[PDB]
RNA sequence: GGAUAGUGGCCUACCAUGGUUUCAACGGGUAACGGGGAAUAAGGGUUCGAUUCCGGAGAGGGAGCCUGAGAAACGGCUACCACAUCCAAGGAAGGCAGCAGGCGCGCAAAUUACCCAAUCCUAAUUCAGGGAGGUAGUGACAAUAAAUAACGAUACAGGGCCCAUUCGGGUCUUGUAAUUGGAAUGAGUACAAUGUAAAUACCUUAACGAGGAACAACUGGAGGGCAAGUCUGGUGCCAGCAGCCG
């Protein structure tokens, strides 16, 4: 009546045709084939530091007109440089360059948001200090 | 008003160790805990007991104060109590005195530095002193 | 390496977070009681789920079953011996039709206020909170309590308190030995 | 003119915004005391009963 | 036959040419130690399990071995490789994936602390010893209960009203006001005592300890999803916000 078999000796095609199936999945094929270890910019990591190599913005989409200002950063535990995008009003001046910026994720599972493109990591932490922090006058950039 | 009064559950007599263990129920209304002495020397004439013969430890003062619980045993003889307790509480309570010990650290680098010699000292010592000597 | 002990949650934050009718029920149910947050509720309703699962579990089994009988009647002796379900539904099927707030009123804080001795909800929480209501010469400064019926006839400002007959406290104190010296 | 002065200067509306200091605001009660405020305020206190409850009507 | 403590291609000598495989053998990968279990939960399941218990393996990577009942031990030796140390340049000594602590690494993880009190263990054996272990230090990993006010007496008010001469007493209650009073209490300090091997800390408790009770609760959000503003000022597809639509 359906495609899968039925009788009750036919576990290892059911259990065969399932497992040939998963990898129609994205998820699975991530998870199976280690891409995100081999390619992605951290391996299975939530949060990376990096080093300030130069002090960029990008225009938006279409729909959207601006510029967000990012930040190109070198990140130090393998060596890939990935555009960052600091958050906030007034937090480009407060991110120097050359200096170390702790890198996170950008929300949606390593892909660009909204309307920055070519764009996939926020800014959490510079020199040490959140940016958080230096937006409200909380605490200041140590300056070394 | 202040009529601490004692009580001794769960006693049972014990010649293995010569002692009779009880839990103590203290209830003392309107006043903090029972200060030890106090009532080692009231167990002490409750039971027809010397006050050295006599040990608590181990209370507990219940939330909101009033009943007290402890441990207590009374030995049948001061030289049983002083044979059998351990060592701190003969220290608590007068009948011993804390032995003059060097610190752990200490011990365990003095322990080393005997393992570095084999044999008394009494020879090394003389002869690197004419050692040194030329 | 030492043998652990269990910690559990208590608790479970509902699926929707922003229910209308459901918020404004459960800051009902917090100011008709004095509840601080509403953690409270949660842990009310988790409890009332914790007793329902194992109520449907037992229903499923079939009827004069060990298993049955044993832990229903357990379950039910324990309710009642709380207070929560009424010595008139006794049945294992009025067990599933508890509600939280039959759970709530059974706090210390909503029997003190029963009792009279507190004239405000927030008047026995706080009362509660300052080391006053003893259940049984026993000083309870917490809140819910589970009171039992076996014991809340034994509900009254605790001895060392000013209430229940002591030295009335730093303000009273205070300002009398002020009248004394002046 | 057509722009004021430099375009995108990485926080400018920020930077020339009029810094209003905080209000005195006397203490607010917080804990069971908030939750008692609320209950009064939207079930004994039933201010705009027309329409919805309406919490935070803006002056109009 | 040898070796083994002992069976066994475990090894040797001579023979036979065999054994596994589409029911996935063999090879490759595992950011794989296995399990008891954890999260998740209509039912079926999906993911995780380095780690409190049981097993296995390892002591920088490799091999080799003495002692014994038990080791291919490494806080036991021998040698090579890698990495190193003191050096009087002849030599000597190395093994933290033990408890501390340091460098490095990285988003990512603790004090060179006290002690054998408790659990036990070793020994000739109570007594000695045990960074096993327990105690404290740091610790917002997680988990439990829960303070940040409570009640009056007054002025500004709202609802059940005796009816409805307009009233209106507020007759009956419920809030809002920098008015105003009397209480209670900890969070902190602290005589003590309990606690503990000794101390902290907790339970109890003297004496202090609440008026703006400044002893002052934040973290996010207010177009929709999604509870809450089409209020005020600023900027004007800038700055920026926005998980998505915008
Ligand atoms: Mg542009
Ligand atoms: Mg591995
Ligand atoms: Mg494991
Ligand atoms: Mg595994
Ligand atoms: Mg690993
Ligand atoms: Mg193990
Ligand atoms: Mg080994
Ligand atoms: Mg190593
Ligand atoms: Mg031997
Ligand atoms: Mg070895
Ligand atoms: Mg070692
Ligand atoms: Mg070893
Ligand atoms: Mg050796
Ligand atoms: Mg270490
Ligand atoms: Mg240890
Ligand atoms: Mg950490
Ligand atoms: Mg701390
Ligand atoms: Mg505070
Ligand atoms: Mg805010
Ligand atoms: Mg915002
Ligand atoms: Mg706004
Ligand atoms: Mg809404």
């Amino acid at each position: 009546g359906k495609g899968k078999p039925r009788g009750l000796n036919s576990a290892r095609k059911l259990r065969v045709h399932r497992r040939n199936n998963r990898w129609a999945e994205t998820t699975y094929k991530k998870r199976l084939l280690g891409t995100a270890f081999k390619s992605s910019p951290f391996g299975g990591s939530s949060h990376a530091k990096g080093i300030v190599l130069e002090k960029i913005g990008i225009e938006s989409k279409q729909p959207n007109s601006a510029i967000r200002k990012c930040v190109r950063v070198q990140l130090i535990k393998n060596g890939k440089k990935v555009t960052a995008f600091v958050p906030n009003d007034g937090c480009l001046n407060f991110v120097d360059e050359n200096d170390e910026v702790l890198l996170a994720g950008f929300g949606r599972k390593g892909k660009a948001k909204g309307d920055i493109p070519g764009v996939r990591f926020k800014v959490v932490k510079v020199s040490g200090v959140s940016l958080l922090a230096l937006w409200k006058e909380k605490k200041e950039k140590p300056r070394s | 008003s202040d009529a601490i009064t004692i009580r001794t559950r769960k006693v049972i007599s014990n010649p293995l160790l010569a002692r009779k263990q009880f839990v103590v129920d203290v209830l003392h209304p309107n006043r903090a805990n029972v200060s030890k002495d106090e009532l080692r020397e009231k167990l002490a004439e409750a039971y027809k007991a010397e006050k050295d013969a006599v040990s608590v430890f181990g209370f507990r003062t219940q939330y909101g104060g009033g009943k007290s619980t402890g441990f207590g045993l009374v030995y049948n003889s001061v030289a049983d109590a002083k044979k059998f307790e351990p060592a701190y509480r003969l220290v608590r309570y007068g009948l011993a005195e804390k032995v003059e010990k060097a610190s752990r650290q200490q011990r365990k680098q003095r322990k080393n530095r005997g393992k570095k010699i084999f044999g008394t000292g009494k020879s090394i010592a003389k002869k690197a002193a004419r050692r040194n000597a030329d | 390496p030492r043998a652990p002990r269990t910690y559990s949650k208590t608790y479970s934050t509902p699926k929707r977070p922003y229910e209308s009718a459901r918020l404004d029920a459960e800051l009902k149910l917090a100011g008709e009681y004095g509840l601080k947050n509403k953690r409270e509720i949660y842990r009310i309703s988790f409890q009332l789920s914790k007793i329902r699962r194992a109520a449907r579990d037992l229903l499923t089994r079939d009827e004069k079953d060990p298993k049955r009988l044993f832990e229903g009647n357990a379950l039910i002796r324990r309710l009642v011996r709380i207070g929560v379900l009424s010595e008139d539904k006794k049945k294992l099927d009025y067990v599933l039709a508890l509600k939280v707030e039959d759970f709530l009123e059974r706090r210390l804080q909503t029997q003190v206020y029963k009792l009279g001795l507190a004239k405000s909800v927030h008047h026995a929480r706080v009362l509660i909170s300052q080391r006053h209501i003893a259940v049984g010469k026993q000083i309870v400064n917490i809140p819910s309590f589970m009171v039992r019926l076996e014991s809340e006839k034994h509900i009254d400002f605790a001895r060392t308190s000013p209430f229940g007959g002591a030295r009335p406290g730093r303000v009273a104190r205070k300002r009398a030995a002020a009248a004394g010296g002046e | 003119g057509k722009v004021h002065g430099s375009l995108a200067r990485a926080g400018k509306v920020k930077s020339q915004t009029p810094k209003v200091e905080k209000q005195e605001k006397p203490k607010q009660p917080k804990g069971r005391a908030y939750k008692r405020l609320l209950y009064t305020r939207r079930f004994v206190n039933v201010t705009l009963t027309n329409g919805k409850r309406k919490m935070n009507p803006s002056p109009s």
